[PDB]
């Protein structure tokens, strides 16, 4: 049983998105679903709720509509209308379908969850600069590397190397705001023996401006 | 709407060893739900109705309480243990969660390994000056970088990020970004990159001249 | 002693091949039967719905033509009933739980007739009134109709015959087979001693029954509540406080059943006319509100989906409640033929309904759906007034088919018939016998 | 007459005294029961275990499997013939007797006995149901607090021992309704009237019944899901197959009589012998419980894939056969336990293979073997121990298809007609019969 | 309650082609689907079955792989494949859904059909030909435009008109074959006062070739 | 499997009419279903289980039989009632449907609507010349239609459609089309549509003017 969010991505303040959910692996109703939401760097709080029929949604204390929930038992589908957005509702919303054991109901199933930021800040594509040992950089037994992606908002790229078949060694920090723009590095750690050797490549992406760079690291002029 | 306080906000144990956390309610609530979060993944529902675990959770847990007092407990948490425990409760309209436990790990001192990068020409090559400098793996978490430039210790352009305890190792990382104009930058040689942490008495410096 | 035992051990279960096969035959024929009956209940209640659209236009000739129409059709029953069997009148099925301890009579050759033909002109009317009565009577009727044609002699064949025909009557007219041998064995049958009834043949009677019944009305249920929820662990106990109104309620009910008998006797005094007049009078009074608010009237069972939907406010329940508990009280205390059964299924699932909305809000951590108490105190009113509530569960239980809810539907129902216990309940279908008995050892 | 004007106006007046030690009689049932059931699983469990852990060495887990399981059916047969041979066999039979007074409740024995020699006899992976441990057990458990107490009347005495053999019997299956039902159309006396409580009876199985939730809920015994429907005209279908559980039923009663008979030469009451043939029996379990999942255990596991039709045509008649035989030894070779749900998996089987012989004969009926699995699983129930109206809400409860009730019932019934006109007998009945005149000499 | 059959078409003799019928307004999951055919002003004639899970699928009397019925339950969607087909082959494809009365089943519901043709000619669109009144417009009460399909393979197309608003006083004809190519035309009375005042569009649909093309009837110059 | 073989292949009847189809089989069948086509239409369920009404089937269809003969009856049979009626019995796997029997209606005369239209521009840009000249709602069925390019009666590169009877007025309708080269067409002039029929001795004609 799969539970896929998808719908958020970036908003000006003021304005208004339509989250959505998919479920798959379960008879979608008899059930009730339920939003809960995550702001970055905090707990969960409850957004609201729906059983089967949609005959009853209750909601977390909210203004007049702040939030409506409703569910298409027929595509199998949760949805969640945010309106009036202010920037306390930038944060990474979840479905969740709901059970219970005794009777004091909990959340059965999660879902990978769909990030909304609240920003009157453009899109912009990212920088990625390859990052290459220095003019005095000793090569010894071990070598770190990495790339920086600086300039670019908002979240999220993700970063691989090599296409992933470098997971052993490889750190990626998270992303700061600076200036109404998100910078993150990421470090790839290998044994001198492999490069300049063979070909350490870095992938950048940063799907909202519909960008993709494999920044090839090279050695040092 | 009841008010669910976790424990230690943060916390850290040694792989084998008994774990416990709290869960003060601010009133009665009954059989609460623990919630297990990776970071990067979604929740999941460990503990459920105060002690009955879920189908697949390792048997080293265990959770009781009653009235206003909740716990979590690991009887020897290992590593895949090492993750964020939310406490939540729905004995009384609206369901509620708690603050969180932060359950990371506990393992030997460990020495940062710094590295300073120039400025890739790609980035000068458009009036842009950073000169990277990582500090991967290490423990405690506590740790601190400064930015000499020909002499002068600079504060001003500075970009630190930790990672959260490696998944695979268990050290904490960080990386400190030096910005500047392609400009100020070529009028400069020196750029050092100190770094003082536990593991040592003086600073483990790593620099680079334009030359 | 326990040298018979072992004797009729090794013998138990060996009823005459022949008891067995008229059971046959008798479940066949109250089941054809039954359907009649039932048929004819609806070309009537459908004649009548005919004639107010011919007249749509004017609208006071219709509130009259509603009240006439079916004014004149209870007064044809009141008649056939008063004029030739006394019996046919009120629920009927006392005159068969009478009648399995010898203490009353069959008369067939009249019963037959005029419980039948007395039912039409009643359900016709649209009266507030079950069928249950009319066909569990009929039922037995037809029991010992085919008891003396065919002759058969011994306690058994008189008893079960006559016991089978009265459950495969109140299976054809619920279409519950289970439903129909738990009522037999539970309430029916003699409760204070030994008596030799075939448990075999009346299942077979039953069966053959309830094949006729499906024969001509399959394809279509007679309540549809389609698949409600599920009763968590920690709302049962709100199944047994509903159990408890309930029980405190049904002998309350009771009281009314048996005193608006005695009321309303005063009116005709007993005379023929004023009876049949009275009873036109109550007749049409539904054949009005049949109309003005269909749910204040009629049988009762169209209500029952759309109140377990909750598709009426919590207002509009308790109008409804009320405005049913007269109209039942009316037409049943009111000699009329006809069941009380069935009225009051739907009477316990408006109460229920109203528990429901209620509960649907003090707790909505429990995630509850008003329905699920619909379909508990369903058969509650079965239990705290009747009080035979293994029967009354395993027919709501057959008629809405929500067997998840059985744990609550019990608890609601048990609590009923302890809670009427300790307030000074009484079997309202053996009271009405203990009176229609007394009555009789009291004219002498 | 007059009086009955009198009693009806005092009918259904049970003390509030007995009205509340139902309640009592059944929580304990209840989480007896569960206690029980549960035990019988860490045991098969550990067994299962075992088997692993030498996983592979081959003729060793041939042998672990059935010494594992010897060791337990012995350590039951024992406890069984050492301090109360009543343990023996089903358990209903004893409590039927005792409802009647012809037989003793001695629960300082049997509830000890009955209980740890049930776990050794089920724990071993033997062909026998849990309702006899249970049923008995729900039993001594209404006695025991009957004296406890202490109590009147033979009321009193008649319903918490009522009661508690009902309760019983629901948390064997979690069927609240065939609980009560059961008591009321076999349990009680039979030919004469008897006082009692229906009422007091309820209050048991529920208390019973919450009790197996509490611990055992959120999972069924038995998951067909909705099968299809009943045509009209595929009743007569039902009829046949309730001819054929019919003329066979009463063949299996004689069967599990003879073989008790038989049996009982080989170890000739020596409880030795008798313990030996024990962990003999319990020993072909645990092999075939492992060889051939399907001859062997207490039989449900089976009846979901039985249904759903996942078994070949061969397939079945072989593993009917197969369990003919070993529900036979286990239920004949005095053990304890019951041979209710055995019955059930029976049924199932030659249901099975009755529908898919009749999904091949008649295409225009669009037929799904499954419908008449679930028809003929209360089919063995009917012809043998000759209850219907129990059998028939007992599958009804645990398969949930309520639509099949009709066919369920034809089945059931034509079973009951052709077993009579047959000479059949009440299993239950006859082995009391027989408790009875062997207490006659 | 809708079933919708598509894929219909083209075929080469000796080939094989995959018919499809989604159907919508009911539990599909609970249903016994069916197929059953007619060739050319021909009767009808039953192809197989297929029963809720798809544990049952009788055929009728045929080769052993000349069909295959088959369900996705989870798309509400039935299946027929032919393969190896022949001109016997050449015909009106219906979608039924069976049930039953006392228990002898028959065809409860039809979809609308789709037509499977084998030929070794080729898939042409229609050319849409309007056809406006003549200039010696006598315009009485009522007046008749039209509008001519002609050149198209295979049949058959539909025709509309003001997308079917223009239900009355239709006529559309049979068509007819001119050396691998068919041609019809649909008439259409209407009242002076509505045309040319109005819009008067005919819609003709060619779905063997998923193309339509709707033609306005303005007048002559 | 059984072959059923329905009674009339056609069958023409006024309204009013008491009307009666068939339908037998090589064995015996039992409980047979009715379907109606419709022109263009697909079959509908009509009755079924051999004599019981689907819903919304006007109590004008009576219908029943036994054995190996069963028949459809229409008592006062209407105008709309003209489709097409199989009958099925799947009784025998594999069911069997019948051939149909074509039900048609006898009404008063009514004279066709001749109009006349000139190969459409596009028509002729491809080089093509279409002159179309439809016949509208007539009865009966028979119709001459007679083609004149400057008063020469033309014979061939004609074709003439006709619809089925129509389910609520019960008359036909006819489509001649007249097929030429572009200037084939451009070279004469004036064209004319005959329609002669037993409505009117003198046939029924419009026509124009190539200009």
């Amino acid at each position: 049983v799969r539970l896929l969010e998808s719908g958020g991505g970036l908003v000006q303040p003021g304005g208004s998105l339509k989250l959505s959910c998919a479920a798959s692996g379960f008879d979608y109703s008899r059930y009730w679903m339920s939003w809960v939401r995550q702001a970055p760097g905090k707990g969960l709080k409850w957004i609201g709720e729906i059983n089967p029929v949609s005959s009853t949604i209750n909601y977390t204390p909210s203004l007049k509509d702040k939030f409506i929930i409703s569910r298409d038992n027929a595509k199998d589908t949760l949805y969640l209308q945010i309106s009036k957005v202010r920037s306390e509702d930038t944060a990474l919303y979840y479905c969740a379908r709901l059970y219970y054991g005794y009777g004091y109901w909990y959340f059965d199933v999660w879902g990978a969850g769909t990030t909304v930021t609240v920003s009157s800040a453009k899109t912009t594509p990212p920088s990625v600069y390859p990052l290459a040992p220095g003019s005095a950089a000793a090569a010894a037994s071990m070598v770190t590397l990495g790339c920086l992606v600086k300039g670019y908002f908002p979240e999220p790229v993700t970063v691989t190397w090599n296409s992933g078949s470098l997971a052993a060694g490889v750190h990626t920090f998270p992303a700061v705001l600076q200036a109404a723009l998100y910078t993150l590095s990421s470090s790839v750690t290998v044994p001198s023996s492999s490069w300049p050797s063979e070909t350490v490549t870095c992938n950048v992406a940063h799907p909202a401006s519909s960008t993709k760079v494999d920044k090839k690291i090279v050695p040092r002029a | 709407d009841i008010v669910l306080t976790q424990s230690p906000a943060i916390m850290s144990a040694a792989p084998g060893d008994k774990v416990t956390m709290t869960c003060s309610a601010s009133s009665s609530v009954s059989y609460i739900h623990w919630y297990q979060q990776k970071s990067g993944t979604s929740p999941k529902r460990w503990i459920y109705d105060t002690s009955k675990l879920t189908s697949g959770v390792p048997v080293r847990f265990s959770g009781s309480g009653s009235g206003t007092s909740y716990s979590l407990t690991i009887n020897t948490m290992e590593a895949e243990d090492a993750a964020t425990y939310y406490c939540q409760q729905w004995s009384s309209h609206p369901q509620t969660f708690g603050g969180g436990t932060k359950l990371e790990i506990l393992r030997a001192d460990a020495a940062p390994t710094v590295s300073i990068f120039p400025p890739s020409s790609e980035q000068l090559t458009s009036g842009g000056a950073s000169v990277v400098c990582f500090l991967n793996n290490f423990y405690p978490k506590d740790i601190n970088v400064k930015w000499k430039i020909d002499g002068s210790e600079r504060q001003n352009g500075v970009l630190n990020s930790w990672t959260d305890q490696d998944s695979k190792d268990s050290t904490y990382s960080m990386s400190s970004t030096l910005t500047l104009t392609k400009d100020e930058y070529e009028r400069h040689n020196s750029y050092t990159c100190e770094a003082t942490h536990k593991t040592s008495t003086s600073p483990i410096v790593k620099s680079f001249n334009r030359a | 002693r326990r040298r018979q035992l072992i004797r009729q051990l090794l013998e138990r279960d060996k009823t005459p091949l022949a008891i067995l096969f008229m059971a046959a035959v008798v479940g066949t024929l109250v089941g054809l039967a039954a359907v009649a009956f039932d048929k004819g209940v609806a070309w009537l209640q459908n004649q009548r719905m005919g004639a107010l659209v011919h007249t749509a236009d004017n609208y006071p000739l219709l509130l009259t033509v509603a009240f006439l129409c079916s004014a004149v059709l209870a007064m044809f029953g009141y008649f056939l009933v008063r004029k030739y069997a006394p019996e046919a009148g009120g629920s009927g099925i006392p005159e068969i739980e009478g009648a399995l301890e010898d203490q009353r009579p069959v008369r067939w050759w009249r019963v037959l007739p005029v419980k039948f033909f007395g039912g039409l002109g009643t359900l016709g009317g649209g009266m507030v009134l079950g069928r249950e009565g009319p066909t569990v009577q009929i039922g037995g009727n037809i029991g010992r109709m085919v008891l003396d044609i065919f002759r058969l002699k011994g306690d058994e064949a008189r008893h079960t015959l006559l016991a089978t025909g009265a459950a495969a009557g109140l299976a054809a007219a619920f279409n519950a087979p289970l439903a129909g041998i738990l009522f037999i064995i539970e309430e029916m049958r003699p409760q204070f001693r030994y008596t030799l009834i075939s448990i075999k043949a009346v299942f077979i009677g039953v069966i053959m029954s309830t094949i006729m019944y499906r024969i001509f009305n399959h394809e279509v249920a007679l309540i549809d509540v389609g698949k409600l929820s599920d009763a968590p662990l920690n709302t049962l106990w709100l199944y047994l406080i509903l159990g408890i109104i309930f029980g405190i309620f049904g002998p309350i009910f009771n009281k009314w059943v048996l005193g608006m008998q005695d009321l309303l006797h005063r009116v005709h005094g007993g005379n023929i006319t004023k009876w049949v007049l009275m009873g036109g009078a109550i007749g049409g009074l539904c054949g009005l509100l049949g109309f003005v608010a269909p749910a204040t009237s009629g049988g009762g069972f169209n209500l029952i989906p759309i109140a377990t939907a909750g598709n009426f406010s919590m207002g509009m329940l308790v109008f409804i409640f009320v405005a049913r508990v007269i109209t039942t009280l009316l037409c049943f205390s009111s000699g009329a033929p006809g069941g009380i059964f069935a009225p009051m299924l739907a009477l316990g699932t408006v109460l229920g309904t109203a528990f429901g909305m209620v509960a649907v809000e003090l707790f909505p951590q429990y995630h509850l759906e008003a329905g699920t108490f619909a379909i508990a105190g369903m058969g509650a009113l079965l239990a705290a007034s009747i009080r035979a509530p293994l029967t009354g569960i395993i027919l709501v239980l057959e008629m809405t088919d929500n067997y998840q809810l059985i744990l609550p539907m019990i608890i609601t129902g048990l609590g009923a018939t302890l809670l009427a216990q300790f307030t000074g309940g009484k079997p309202l279908y053996s009271a009405i016998l203990a009176r229609t008995l007394a009555k009789q050892e009291a004219e002498q």
